[PDB]
């Protein structure tokens, strides 16, 4: 496989080449917010998004080599993991809001609007803080990404054989940027274990969040894609 | 299902 | 703190004496199962681990915390802690989920109650990830520990407070490496290990998150009396 | 209050 034979740098690189733009919301400044609205804004965000994480996924090295059975599953699992992380990211600069999209920044406040939904948005909000203590660079977020398409339904499945090879792949990946960094030996084992147990609190608020949705659907509040309905469904 | 579909095109 | 005056060497001893018992189903094996038969067992021993696990008290520099910090990591984690000692005890049983010396159910015995086989394959597929690492037990009470301390952590003028569990947390890390580098993995094992140790601390997350809906799905339906400390535990995820 | 409050304080 050509993804094993990746140095670390060939890894950075490719990932970071296959990083996915920045869009914008359907944001209407003209009307005040309702919990149907609200709720229509961000869920047809995550829609346009999920088009351009499809695509991202093949660039990210060992995933085209999988069966189109384990990409769908995979993807599945992580989807809302990857958006959150990806939200938290570029949220990082903006202490107490979320940055959906360069014309919708939300603060806690805004997440009243609707029903439940400030329980995440402070789930996020807390993880943005996170990031921010820990500086996390643009190099290790992109390695965090990969991992949770990778890990995220790894388990739940040779190709399990090959998707561990990639996932140490991006751990020695980890491990060079830190060094690279001029974090000491010890510096490299602790920032690791740092980053990766992030992941088990994006897993956290990708549950609650998968919930939330489900019940906002379940109660006609917002209609959704057809693909969205889908990824939704998979998870029950 | 659509997500099949699109990781092909 | 105590805590961080600790060698690898003594968190290790220190996590290893501070495990708790392992307890018995009041299971008697003449007799079928039933739903409410199954839910009755298993809620009643989570009920009596429960006691147990508040080894919490023992586990470095928890003692150090807020009562109310204590509280909340327990809530938080509960779950996760009872999972992880499942699938510990259950790696040499394969196919199998040793709930208790005397309750070894296999995945068929997951259909016995109503949407539980989903929860019974997902720990046994992290049973067997344990398995194929060749988990150590050293290396559980490790993984535990952090279960505790990390998933609440980022729930919480007590910034000093978070700050010392992250130094603790630090520790643990530093014992985990200890360990394999003891156990004579080098450099770039060590680091591709303690990655693949604590990605399967997403997994427990993800299993104690659907499990925590199942138990509840159970408790509105009555199909089972829940103890008091149960529905509490269970009412501070909802 | 809550029953874990006094397990807490109780724990052996
Ligand atoms: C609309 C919801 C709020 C965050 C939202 C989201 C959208 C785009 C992102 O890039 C990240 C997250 C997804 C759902 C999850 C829970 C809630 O229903
Ligand atoms: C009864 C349930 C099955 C496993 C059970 C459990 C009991 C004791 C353990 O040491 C681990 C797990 C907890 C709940 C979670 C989902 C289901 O309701």
């Amino acid at each position: 496989s050509l993804a094993l034979s990746l140095t670390a740098d060939q890894m950075v690189s490719a990932l970071l080449d296959a990083e996915p733009p920045i869009l914008y919301s359907e944001y209407d400044p003209t009307r005040p917010f309702s919990e149907a609205s609200m709720m229509g804004l961000l869920t047809n965000l995550a829609d346009r998004e999920l088009v351009h994480m499809i695509n991202w996924a093949k660039r990210v090295p060992g995933f085209v080599d999988l069966t189109l059975h384990d990409q769908v599953h995979l993807l599945e699992c992580a989807w809302l993991e990857i958006l959150m992380i990806g939200l938290v990211w570029r949220s990082m600069e903006h202490p107490g809001k979320l940055l959906f999209a360069p014309n919708l920044l939300l603060d806690r406040n805004q997440g009243k609007c609707v029903e439940g939904m400030v329980e995440i948005f402070d789930m996020l909000l807390a993880t943005s803080s996170r990031f921010r203590m820990m500086n996390l660079q643009g190099e290790e977020f992109v390695c965090l990404k990969s991992i949770i398409l990778l890990n995220s339904g790894v388990y739940t499945f040779e190709e399990k054989d090959h998707i561990h090879r990639v996932l140490d792949k991006i751990t020695d990946t980890l491990i060079h940027l830190m060094a690279k960094a001029g974090l000491t030996l010890q510096q490299q084992h602790q920032r690791l274990a740092q980053l990766l147990l992030i992941l088990s609190h994006i897993r956290h608020m990708s549950n609650k969040g998968m919930e939330h949705l489900y019940s906002m659907k379940c109660k006609n509040v917002v209609p959704l894609s057809d693909l969205l309905l889908e990824m939704l469904d998979a998870h029950r | 299902k659509i997500l099949h579909r699109l990781l092909q095109d």
